[PDB]
């Protein structure tokens, strides 16, 4: 079966090198133009490069131009991105595509059809130590109904972190954002259940924060505090 | 009678650049040489190991085609010996050659009205090439007595260097398509032939 | 350097019903050969986006015969007959006529139910951000329909600006509705300066916007 594999992510310090490969597996790779298409976190698609049935490029975006670098290889069936001079706004995810029509198969050749995408790395760049996260509560606002209160993580890096409520069992009301990043590259989310206000004040609630790299499990009990 | 495909590469709308080569086989055919000769559109077209007026009665076994573009002047450097910069960092041609060289000239498809970026050539080598040798790799390199940590100083240059290729230039430098066939002989039954 | 937009910007369907959306370019891909080069490609929540419509109007292999493409020119439309469960996401369409190639902004397609209103929250700084120079303030929207939505963060009526992001979650599955949350940073030398400090919501399901504030000092 056709696969599209791609490796070179991890962290990079602004002003370095990369360098991309995606393998391609399962059909006669000579008779298909690649191409490499960027994707921002959490924002639209981005056409970065591509190449040709005869290993020619076919010109590059019109921000990136100047530092990325494409090159191909028929005989190990593989695909390269040399990429230089980075900065902080090239984090994104990154697919390898493959055009659909084969050469001479019918005016001038084809280069549409990005049909068949791998699964792409995680490139990132960034210029901080590893800093471990800080938690913060937010009580009930003590004003009908169902009240909600949360706990706010701030200033980590990198993700991924996990957070539950009362060790895992509570999941009927509970709201997690995806995490925003901030001025200085520390990111920052939060997590926010309803309750019951007639039932805040002797309950027991606890929100749990795991962070793997930083290899820590912290417990935050919340309750009103006035 | 089944004919072969040339045309796949001859009139391609792309060409690699000349660094990364682009190296096509071609087997099992009856390959039609009279078009390759009479054609008026050239205007380089040599053959060394055998005369262009008896290639339709010799089989090989095999036979590559080699594409790429490169500058108007150093067309020059495309030959067993004649060496120089271009055949000594990029595509260094064997002594015994027994093939044929086609290059001709494309002012007005490679070349855009700004500026072009597309095509790039090798430089700072740490040796002469081999006979064949493809090296596709980029790695930053060294001017002299000085650690490579990754930047760009008065120690490590990048190699590759950009083409300009602006249309209104001489016609020195307006960009030639290249492509070079190359026949063996092996040891195995002849397949490619004309007719 | 070609420019695409297309419009509706987003739209709410229901399953059983068709849908169209147009896609505008600056220049007519109309090539040499008659063809219009534009491509119409899906992506699903969570996954690598697929192809959908190839040259045009000839539909893409291994698709279902539910989806329609038709336009020329300038202006081109994808037409679902038949939209059901699987049918949400985000939908682009690319040029390829003329090198760098280009991708749309995307519309947003999502399932459509009764509106609905947000409820809404406040959360001041606690005593941690009183020893830690650092001041953060949270407003909680949860449970509104659809997408659009806006926020004013307000003190002493001086509106301010750049400081104050704001994050919203996907829809819910089950009674599909939204949330959106903001958050204000500052420093611990004018937190504790200004009184009043407002979350001002904006959205077509309450008559006027609502403003949710609290005062410093308890
Ligand atoms: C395409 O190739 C064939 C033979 O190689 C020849 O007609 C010519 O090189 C090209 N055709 C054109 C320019 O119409």
């Amino acid at each position: 079966q056709v696969q599209l594999l791609e490796s070179g992510g991890g962290l990079v310090q602004p002003g370095r090198s990369l360098r991309l490969s995606c393998a391609a597996s399962g059909f006669t790779f000579d008779d298909y133009a690649m191409h490499w298409v960027r994707q921002a976190p959490g924002k639209g698609l981005e056409w970065v490069s591509g190449v040709s049935w005869n290993s020619g490029t076919i010109g590059y975006a019109d921000s990136v131009k100047g530092r990325f670098t494409i090159s191909r290889d028929n005989a190990k069936n593989s695909l390269y991105l040399h990429m230089r001079s980075l900065r902080a706004e090239d984090t994104a995810l990154y697919y390898c595509a493959k055009a659909v029509e084969m050469v001479r198969g019918l005016g001038a050749d084809p280069e549409y059809g990005m049909d068949v995408w791998g699964q792409g790395t995680t490139v990132t760049v960034s210029s901080a130590s590893t800093k471990g996260p800080s938690v913060f509560p937010l009580a009930p606002s003590s004003k009908g109904g169902t009240a909600a209160l949360g706990c706010l993580v701030k200033d980590y890096f990198p993700e991924p972190v996990t957070v539950s409520w009362n060790s895992g069992a509570l999941t009927s009301g509970v709201h997690t954002f995806p995490a925003v990043l901030q001025s200085s590259g520390l990111y920052s989310l939060s997590s926010v259940v309803t309750v019951p206000s007639s039932s805040l004040g002797t309950q027991t609630y606890i929100c749990n924060v795991n962070h793997k790299p930083s290899n820590t499990k912290v417990d935050k009990k919340v309750e009103p505090k006035s | 009678t089944n004919l072969c495909p040339f045309g796949e590469v001859f009139n391609a709308t792309r060409f690699a650049s000349v660094y990364a080569w682009n190296r096509k086989r071609i087997s099992n055919c009856v390959a039609d040489y009279s078009v390759l000769y009479n054609s008026a559109s050239f205007s380089t077209f040599k053959c060394y190991g055998v005369s262009p007026t008896k290639l339709n009665d010799l089989c090989f076994t095999n036979v590559y085609a080699d594409s790429f573009v490169i500058r108007g002047d150093e067309v020059r450097q495309i030959a067993p010996g004649q060496t120089g910069k271009i055949a000594d960092y990029n595509y260094k041609l064997p002594d015994d050659f027994t093939g044929c060289v086609i290059a001709w000239n494309s002012n007005n498809l490679d070349s855009k009205v700004g500026g072009n970026y597309n095509y790039l050539y090798r430089l700072f080598r740490k040796s002469n090439l081999k006979p064949f040798e493809r090296d596709i790799s980029t790695e930053i390199y060294q001017a002299g007595s000085t650690p490579c940590n990754g930047v760009e100083g008065f120690n490590c240059y990048f190699p590759l260097q950009s083409y300009g290729f602006q249309p209104t230039n001489g016609v020195g430098y307006q960009p030639y398509r290249v492509v070079v066939l190359s026949f063996e002989l092996l040891h195995a039954p002849a397949t490619v032939c004309g007719p | 350097d070609i420019v695409m937009t297309q419009s509706p910007l987003s739209l709410p369907v229901t399953p059983g019903e068709p849908a169209s959306i147009s896609c505008r370019s600056s220049q007519s891909l109309l090539h040499s050969n008659g063809y219009n080069y534009l491509d119409w490609y899906l992506q699903k929540p969570g996954q690598s986006p697929q192809l959908l419509i190839y040259l045009g109007s000839n539909r893409a292999s291994g698709v279902p015969d539910r989806f329609s493409g038709s336009g020329s020119g300038t202006d081109f439309t994808l037409k679902i007959s038949r939209v059901e469960a699987e049918d949400v996401g985000v939908y682009y369409c690319m040029q390829a006529l003329q090198t760098p190639f280009t991708f749309g902004p995307g519309t947003k397609v999502d399932i459509k139910r009764t509106v609905a209103a947000p409820s809404v929250f406040i959360f001041p700084p606690s005593d941690e951000q009183l020893k830690s120079g650092t001041a953060s303030v949270v407003c909680l929207l949860n449970n509104f329909y659809p997408r659009e939505a806006k926020v004013q963060w307000k003190v002493d009526n001086a509106l301010q600006s750049g400081n104050s992001q704001e994050s919203v979650t996907e829809q819910d599955s089950k009674d599909s509705t939204y949330s959106l949350s903001s958050t204000l940073t500052l420093s611990k030398a004018d937190y504790e300066k200004h009184k009043v400090y407002a979350c001002e919501v904006t959205h077509q399901g309450l008559s006027s916007p609502v403003t949710k504030s609290f005062n410093r000092g308890e």
